[PDB]
């Protein structure tokens, strides 16, 4: 009977499968972990732009926290 | 006597209106249709597998000729011309003169492929049951020549297809 | 062959793997059934060529061949009969 | 009909009518492909006698 | 090697040419119903890969069914100039083939071929529906017989 | 390093585009008593690859009156804005965290119809002209209805951004609030679909369409959940919903017939349009009756 | 084939002209050179939708001249095939019509139960269509031991897939909108254009061939023809939908009541000898030899008698010289009569709907172009 479609749509469910999955992990292999940090507003990009430059190796993925401070 | 079919006279009350209403505003004669496609849907097919499986048939079977022969070997055939007498296509052709022992038996019978009809006049009309029906039917040419048929061919196809036949007319003639 | 599968389904056959001087595989079609056989695969006898044969006998094919079209062994039509009038032959005297 | 009974059961609901009661492919209920041979009757005119073309 | 890399391209160029296939009709006689009859559960075809379609520019091979008038005669030759390259033709039903019953009459032309150059003819009137599928299956094995690649090489 | 992206998110669909034909033909294979494609590699997986691969070796006939340009140009621009519709997808984390993403969406959505008018009006024939002028029309006119659907369940999401509709459905199946608008959509986005040589491509957009339009209305109404630590269970759950919508595009193809011209513009604008302002104005009142605006941030 | 050229008033049409004639063959100039026998098989392809009631509407019309009757066995046997013809030309009527509006799903349930009666043709004649099984004189062959089995299976069973075909077609409004309303036909205009069949059934006149006047055997059957209010293509599509119902208790009531006797008419004259009885009579022999020969010689006069074929009115109208074969037999058919009417059937309506007419109408390229 219908057992057979499975291996038709298998292909394309895995096939979907990958973008989403494509883009979880590489943004966490671009930003170290955290995501994207997303910039909807101007308040989002200036808090960025001020992580990267506090960085210090002008990466804004790259968070210095108490540590940076003495 | 007979039966009307569209006249229907759909009651206006406020319950039956409800139903038609809420037919249309969220239907369901279409989420029928689903119901029953989903429901052909978990059902096994029909399909054959061909040619690892080929459908049904029946002893009547009338395909590609063959001009069979006694259980010596001689020819059925004897050129009494019934056949082309009754073929609707006219597409046999058959000539007759001296054969060597005496007799004057045949030595033309092309049943045109390309002409012939399948009625299965030709075996009807044969007293001697020499040219029949046979049950092949997988003789598929690309060649318009090859459809052509002339004596030998016929008579190959009655060796060819022989012991099927044999079965087939010995199934077949208390209803003939 | 089978019982539970559905009437058209109920027997089958897989092709072997070389027929006839002629290689069966990944191409294959249905003329390769021999004749006998024709009848019980078409389920026009429940009983099979196995059990009981057929009849036997010297003119019938002692193998059953494919389909030749669009091969060196194709089918050719020609005209069976004979020519029916001669030309007058001329005698090759040496001359008047 | 093969088909488990939760594949009965759901397409009888989609459905909402009893498919197994009588399916559309044919099965060994069907009459055998080989049958008795047959006797059909003689002619209603065999009469060797009081049969003549003139009647 | 150099005829093996081209022996490789061929087969992969036609093994689904012979696959992917699509069939198209003009339907004109009681060919016309085994034409689609086959389209029916039973013989399926759609599982072969050719699925009925008459989209003339965008098909493969044509089963030429039924009688051929001359009436029609023009408008044949137009669909299959407008055929597109690879076509093939398949002419179903002895009336398609070589005329038939109606060989003789004044409104038929004795034969597609004559009209059409005619691949593998599926005799039958009219041809049981298997007989085409294998006639189709025919046509198939013949679209390996193909040196297309092969043959441009070696002029 | 974003290329290896843009390649993942193009690749794979147009491997499941192709092998959505082998799902579009089989599915309703056993919906037919038919077994669909089964014959070109095992359960015809390699169907998708065969139609995708024997296309491409057939030459363009290409008639002379069709004006080579627009001939090419529309087919190219079909596949090429129904590309980037893919993009702002909130799959977990969209590609381009647009936040206006659902008008990227639909007004990208209202230049497919440029492939339709143009690839009709270069062929120069009679039936094609016609044949464009009716999608043209039908397309034109159900994209009123999808923009007006579209404002009125976005109203409570709270902003255009499509990576906020997670979180605005989050507990509950936003089609749970919206129903009566939900069908609107689902035969809205059918209409659009157009689905009741150069060609491949053209069918693979026309394909790619389907899913996304599907995945439009799953990330939309059919919501789901998203754990940050693990995104993958987001994955599989849009995936299979954009799925299941997909088979259904299929499921209602092969159980229907066809809508004539006249009811074709009957049922929207006499029927569907006047319920889908009173829609509207029922999914902007009710947010301000019950004090339940959600935040623009 | 179909060559239909016919005006658009913008998306508005006024006249439709169905330039038939790509499919003609002329049938009655080949009957004119063959025997009645030979000429069989040109009927068993005019309507190849129902073939074998051609078949029936040819015999009797040569059983009426040669003032012979079937034996009483023979035409119990010719009814069941012809309500299976009836099944099988409805079941291609309504889907072909499903099939031009859009439907699909219904085409192929339907198609698929087409070959359990193919298949029947099959065990009875040899062929899957064009059987040449009802000849002058009853029936060719005897029906093969068991077939009546097997057709009371698939008819106890075929009931059931009517429903579907009703259920998602019947019910559905979208068969509804794109059903209704066209190809409206009025009573007198149906009755005055020569109409035959449905159109006189749907348009609500009461009258049937296979009643009024009826035929065969159909004189012990009994049912009720389905004649509607509007007889508009939908109703018309009731017409031909509950016609299979109808035809399934035909069949049930000839089935349950088969008579014994003889296939064919005790008259060798008329009828071919047995095979058995072929080699063992001197008079068998030269009655079959001279029957495939020239045949039976039919006595002068002419008869147009007609049958209720599934496409209407059918009859064939053939004179006879006196001799073993035809002088001209004009082949009536419902389809020309139906399709006569087109330019005003189409009227008031635009393309995707008059399409739907076409699909009511019935319309087969045999019958009309022969
Ligand atoms: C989606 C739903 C869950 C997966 C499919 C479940 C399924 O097929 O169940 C069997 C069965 C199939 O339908 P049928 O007509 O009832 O089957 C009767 C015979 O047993 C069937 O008899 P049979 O002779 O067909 O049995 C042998 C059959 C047995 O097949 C199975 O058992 C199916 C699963 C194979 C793995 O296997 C084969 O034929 C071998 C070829 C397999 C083809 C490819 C299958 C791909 C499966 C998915 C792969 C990953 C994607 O369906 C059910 O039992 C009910 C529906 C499924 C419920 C699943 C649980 C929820
Ligand atoms: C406090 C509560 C406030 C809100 C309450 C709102 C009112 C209650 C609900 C109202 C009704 C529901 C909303 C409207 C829906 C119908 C609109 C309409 O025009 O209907 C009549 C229409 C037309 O019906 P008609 O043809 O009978 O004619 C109706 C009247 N005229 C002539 C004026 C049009 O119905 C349709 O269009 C049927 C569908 C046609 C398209 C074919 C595909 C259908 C697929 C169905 C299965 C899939 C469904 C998927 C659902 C989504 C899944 C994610
Ligand atoms: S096949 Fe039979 S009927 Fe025909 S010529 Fe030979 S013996 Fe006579
Ligand atoms: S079956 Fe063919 S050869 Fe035989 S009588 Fe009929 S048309 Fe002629
Ligand atoms: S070959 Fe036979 S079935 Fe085909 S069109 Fe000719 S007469 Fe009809």
């Amino acid at each position: 009977m219908w057992f057979e479609i499975l291996p038709g749509i298998a292909v394309m469910a895995a096939c979907l499968f990958i973008p989403g999955m494509a883009t979880a992990h590489i943004h966490k292999f671009t930003n170290g972990g955290k995501e994207k940090r997303v910039a909807h507003f101007s308040y989002q990009w200036n808090l960025m732009e001020r992580d990267r430059c506090i960085s210090g190796v002008n990466r804004y993925h790259v968070t210095k926290g108490l540590e940076n401070i003495d | 006597t007979y039966k009307f079919v569209n006249m229907r006279e759909p009651s206006m009350d406020m319950k039956s209106v409800t139903d038609r209403a809420a037919q249309t505003l969220l239907w369901t004669e279409l989420v029928r249709g689903l119901g029953m496609t989903l429901s052909y849907l978990f059902r096994e097919p029909a399909t054959i597998n061909y040619p690892f499986e080929k459908g049904p048939l029946s002893p009547r079977f009338r395909g590609e000729h063959a001009l069979r022969r006694y259980p010596s070997g001689e020819e059925r055939c004897i050129a009494c011309k019934l056949c082309e007498a009754v073929c609707p296509a006219q597409a046999i052709t058959i000539e007759a003169e001296p054969r060597a022992d005496g007799s004057r038996r045949t030595t033309r019978y092309d049943i045109d492929m390309t002409k012939c009809i399948y009625c299965g006049f030709c075996q009807e009309a044969c007293p001697v049951d020499a040219i029949v029906e046979g049950p092949n039917f997988e003789f598929s040419t690309e060649t318009h020549e090859e459809l052509l048929y002339n004596k030998e061919k016929l008579l190959n196809n009655g060796d060819k297809w022989e012991a099927e036949i044999a079965a087939n007319i010995q199934a077949d003639y208390l209803y003939r | 062959e089978d019982n539970k599968q559905f009437f058209g389904r109920h027997r089958w056959v897989i092709y072997t793997t070389e027929m006839n001087g002629r290689d069966t595989f990944w191409d294959v079609d249905g003329s390769m059934v021999p004749p006998e056989w024709h009848r019980w695969l078409h389920c026009m006898t429940d009983d099979p060529p196995t059990t009981k044969p057929p009849t036997a006998r010297k003119y019938i094919w002692t193998n059953h061949k494919f389909n030749v079209s669009g091969t060196p062994q194709q089918y050719v039509p020609y005209s069976t009969t004979r020519k029916k009038i001669q030309e007058w032959v001329p005698p090759s005297t040496p001359y008047k | 009909a093969s088909a488990t009974r939760v594949i009965q059961l759901l397409r009888n609901w989609a459905s909402g009518r009893d498919l197994q009661a009588k399916l559309q492919l044919r099965y060994q209920e069907i009459s055998k492909r080989t049958q008795p041979p047959p006797k059909l009757p003689v002619g209603p005119s065999h009469k060797l006698s009081n049969n003549y073309y003139c009647t | 090697r150099g005829e093996y890399v081209v022996a490789k391209l061929d087969d992969l160029v036609n093994w689904a040419r012979r696959s992917s296939l699509w069939p198209m009709t003009f339907g004109l006689a009681c060919c016309a119903v085994e034409m689609m009859h086959m389209a029916a559960p039973r013989y399926d075809m759609d599982r072969f890969g050719v699925v009925f379609r008459a989209s003339p520019r965008q098909s493969d091979v044509m089963i030429v069914a039924g009688t051929l008038t001359n009436k029609m005669a023009p408008a044949l030759r137009k669909v299959y100039d407008q055929m597109p390259e690879p076509r093939y033709v398949v002419s179903m039903g002895s009336c398609a083939n070589g005329g038939g019953y109606y060989h003789y009459s004044y409104s038929v032309v004795r034969g597609c071929d004559r009209i059409v150059p005619v691949d593998i003819y599926v005799p039958g009137c009219p041809p049981t529906a298997e007989a085409l599928l294998y006639g189709i299956l025919q046509l198939q094995r013949k679209i390996k017989r193909e040196k297309r690649l092969r043959i441009w090489y070696r002029r | 390093m974003f290329m290896i992206n843009i390649l993942s998110l193009i690749i794979p669909i147009l491997l499941a585009v192709a092998f959505l034909t082998l799902v579009e033909r089989k599915v309703l294979g056993y919906m037919q008593l038919r077994k669909g494609p089964n014959v070109v590699g095992p359960y015809g997986l390699l169907q998708p690859i065969a139609d995708a691969l024997k296309l491409v070796t057939k030459e363009p006939l290409r008639p002379g009156t069709s004006s080579i340009s627009m001939f090419i140009i529309a087919p190219i621009l079909g596949l090429s804005l129904a590309l980037t519709m893919w993009v702002p997808l909130p799959m977990p984390y969209p590609l381009i965290n647009m936040n206006l993403g659902v008008l990227f969406m639909l007004a990208m959505s209202s230049l497919a119809v440029y492939s339709i008018l143009w690839s009709g009006w270069a062929s120069n024939s009679k039936y094609a002209l016609i044949g464009a002028l009716r999608a043209v029309a039908q397309t034109i006119s159900y994209e009123v209805t999808l923009a007006i659907i579209l404002l009125s369940v976005l109203l409570m999401n709270g902003s255009y951004t499509l990576s906020t509709l997670i979180t605005t459905q989050e507990h509950i199946w936003m089609i749970f609030t919206s129903w009566p608008l939900a069908m609107m959509w689902f035969i809205s986005t059918l209409a659009e679909t157009n689905r009741a040589g150069p060609f491949a491509m053209f069918f693979m957009a026309e394909y790619a369409n389907i899913i996304m339009m599907n995945a439009f209305t799953a990330i939309l109404f059919l919501g789901a959940s998203h754990d940050p630590h693990t995104p993958e269970l987001y994955t599989i759950n849009f995936v299979l919903k954009t799925l299941a919508l997909t088979i259904t595009f299929l499921w209602i193809r092969a159980s229907y017939p066809r809508f004539r011209y006249d009811q074709l513009m009957h049922l929207l604008w006499k029927s569907f349009l006047p319920l889908t302002l009173a829609l509207c104005m029922w999914h902007i009142s009710l947010p301000i009756m019950t004090a339940s605006i959600p935040p623009q941030s | 084939v179909l060559r239909l050229v016919m005006e658009l008033s913008g998306e508005m049409v006024r006249k439709c002209d169905p330039h038939i004639g790509l499919l003609h063959r002329g049938t009655e100039k080949l009957i004119e050179y063959k025997t009645y026998l030979q000429a069989l098989p040109y009927f068993d392809r005019l309507d190849y939708v129902s073939m074998m009631c051609n078949e029936q509407a040819y015999s009797l019309a040569v059983e009426k001249l040669l003032n012979i009757q079937p034996p009483p066995r023979a035409q119990w046997i010719r009814v069941l095939f012809g309500e299976i013809t009836r099944l099988l030309n409805h079941i291609m009527a309504v889907t072909t019509h499903a099939l031009d509006i859009g439907a699909m799903t219904p085409f192929f349930w339907m198609f698929e139960e087409r070959e359990k009666m193919f298949e029947f043709y099959e065990r009875v004649s040899g062929a899957r269509m064009h059987a040449a099984y009802i000849r002058p004189g009853g029936v060719h062959q005897d029906l093969p031991l068991g077939l009546l089995d097997d057709i009371y299976e698939f008819s106890k069973n075929f009931s059931f897939r009517i429903d579907e075909l009703e259920e998602m077609l019947t019910n559905n409004r979208i068969w509804r909108n794109r059903t209704v309303d066209i190809g409206v036909v009025t009573a007198e205009d149906a009755l005055n254009y020569g109409f035959s069949g449905v159109m006189l059934r749907g348009s609500g006149i009461q009258w049937d061939l296979r009643k009024t006047q009826p035929y065969d055997v159909y004189d012990q059957v009994e049912f009720d023809v389905p004649i509607g209010s509007r007889g508009d293509c939908y109703d018309r599509y009731l017409c031909r939908v509950e016609e299979m119902r109808q035809s399934l208790r035909i069949i049930s009531q000839c089935l349950n009541k088969m008579p014994p006797g003889e296939i064919k008419v005790d008259d060798a004259k008329v009828s071919p000898p047995k095979r058995a009885e072929m080699k063992t009579s001197m008079e068998s022999l030269i009655h079959h030899f001279k029957l495939y020969t020239e045949g039976y010689q039919v006595p002068p006069g002419a008869t147009y008698t007609a049958i209720e074929a599934p496409k209407g009115e059918f009859g064939v109208y053939l004179v006879s010289d006196g001799s073993s074969r035809p002088y001209r037999c004009k082949i009536k058919a419902p389809g020309f009569a139906h399709l006569a009417g087109l330019d005003k059937m189409s009227k008031g309506h635009m393309l995707a709907d008059v399409v739907a007419i076409i699909g009511t109408q019935d319309i087969v390229f045999g019958e009309v172009d022969r």
